[PDB]
DNA sequence: GATCTGGCCTGTCTTA
DNA sequence: CACAGTGGTAGTACTCCACTGTCTGGCTGTACAAAAACCCTGCAG
DNA sequence: CTGCAGGGTTTTTGTACAGCCAGACAGTGGAGTACTACCACTGTGTAAGACAGGCCAGATC
């Protein structure tokens, strides 16, 4: 189990980063002047996700376990 | 709706089982080899996706026709591993710009000297042509030489 | 090269399918790596056990919209 | 002492003044004249006896180290 | 002792 | 046809240092009424 | 029990006298104010793997 890793759960980070844009989603609803109480269930979200690695990330003494230098980062937008 | 597009070619080929990257099969979207893509450059159609790659790994593994290795590789068109993740069939911008910039940098280097008259030069003349190219680019375009072609030097 | 083929054969079909190319580029992650390095050096606990958690939390806080609304504060 | 960049500090100043200000922090152009005492070449001083091979001007700030190199091509560049 | 063929070796090309 | 920066300089734009009179908006002692919103009770299904 | 309707309750909402302070208005002459643009240039992109040719070494008749 050498590898150290940390991550949110996918759906939880999704709903938080989505509710954060509630300001701009409601302001777009008012700008287009669409109905508010009506047409609540017809939304559609398009999400770009990316993955990438990274070289020569130095490591530290710590207490273990031993770990490689390369790090990998998975992120979405 | 999810669209995985932020991968470089190394990782696009790893996550879809294709072999990488100086392979005979160059295109992640099309099935042409190196020869048929140097012959006809500008006519092709996108075929590759996730589901067909899964099915082609199945064909390569069950091998229902008892074909030899070298010809089963051509029948399955480069699928030697099982796809792990679905990525939309798209091109990456930044590494494409970088690839084309390194290609023109190599073309210019060939051009400084005469490469199409004397087809077999040595390493000495190659280093000399690169050196005079970098000196001339630094004198006018204001570009120090690079270890590896980053995006800004490519713009 | 495989990029010359990709850019001389498949570009019209790509820009027709979705409608954009550069908007789906890998820039967002490549440039985020810079933030990862500056958050592993300056803003995380200096230990092998805890430090990935600190980089993850601080990098999630830097990329919120609600906290970026106040940077302009209506000019 | 907090390693804040000038542009980041101006960002902080604008944000702290636009909301509820009542501005606290000073603008940049009053800082730029605030340190003209801390840097060299401000206080009056004098040696005795007068130094050898050193000019007596006491207001020389940041001087280029080349120290008058005759950049002309034929010499050592 | 001649011959033959598989595997060893090296250089170039590709994305990184 | 990335993108958020990096600090110094020149330029515009504005917001103020002093003299001045004038003006409106909003404070204070109770009195006087019009609306507010439940709650009672009154008369009716 | 429901529904509405005269009036009550207390509470608000405002106009009413009437004297009076605090800050904006005009201005000015210009100052120093404060906020913007312009200028070149940065960083995050970063290693093995595929393929063709030449050749040599050991096994076979
Ligand atoms: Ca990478
Ligand atoms: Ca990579
Ligand atoms: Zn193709």
């Amino acid at each position: 189990a050498d590898t150290i890793s940390r991550r949110f759960r996918y759906d939880v980070a999704l709903v938080s980063a989505l509710k954060d844009l509630e300001e701009d989603i409601m302001e777009g609803l008012r700008e287009r002047a669409l109905d508010d109480s009506m047409c609540t269930s017809g939304f559609t979200v398009v999400v770009k996700e990316s993955c990438d690695g990274m070289g020569d990330v130095s490591e530290k003494h710590g207490s273990g376990p031993a770990v490689p230098e390369k790090a990998v980062r998975f992120s979405f937008t | 709706f999810f669209r995985g597009t932020g991968y470089d070619e190394k990782m696009v080929r790893e996550m879809e089982g294709l072999e990488a990257s100086g392979s005979t099969y160059i295109c992640t979207l099309c099935d042409s080899t190196r020869a048929e893509a140097s012959q006809n450059m500008v006519l092709h159609s996108i075929t590759r996706s996730h589901d067909e790659n899964l099915e082609r790994y199945e064909i390569w593994r069950k091998n229902p026709f008892s074909e030899s290795a070298d010809e089963l590789r051509d029948r399955v068109k480069g699928v030697s591993a099982k796809p792990f993740m679905e990525t939309q069939p798209t091109l990456d911008a930044l590494h494409c710009d970088i690839g084309n910039a390194t290609e023109f940098y190599k073309i210019f280097q060939d051009e400084i000297g005469e490469v199409y008259q004397k087809p077999n030069p040595s390493r000495e003349e190659r280093r000399r042509w690169r050196s005079t190219l970098d000196k001339q680019l630094r004198k006018k375009m204001k570009l120090k030489p690079v270890m590896r072609m980053n995006g800004n030097y490519a713009r | 090269t495989n990029y010359l083929h990709k850019t001389l054969a498949h570009v019209p079909e790509i820009v027709e399918r979705d409608g954009s190319i550069g908007a789906w580029a890998s820039e967002g992650n490549e440039s985020g790596n810079k933030l990862f390095r500056r958050f592993r050096k300056m803003n995380a606990r200096q230990s092998k056990t805890f430090e990935l958690e600190d980089i993850l939390k601080h990098h999630w806080l830097y990329t919120s919209k609600y906290l970026q609304k106040f940077m302009e504060a209506h000019k | 002492n907090t390693f804040l960049s000038c542009s980041q500090y101006h960002k902080m100043y604008r944000t702290v003044k636009a909301t509820s200000g009542r501005q606290i922090f000073q603008p940049l152009h009053t800082l730029r004249n605030a340190e003209k005492e801390l840097l060299p070449g401000f206080h009056q001083f004098e040696w005795q006896p007068a130094l050898k091979n050193v000019s007596t001007s006491w207001d020389v700030g940041i001087i280029d180290g080349l120290s008058g190199w005759t950049v002309s091509v034929d010499d050592v560049p």
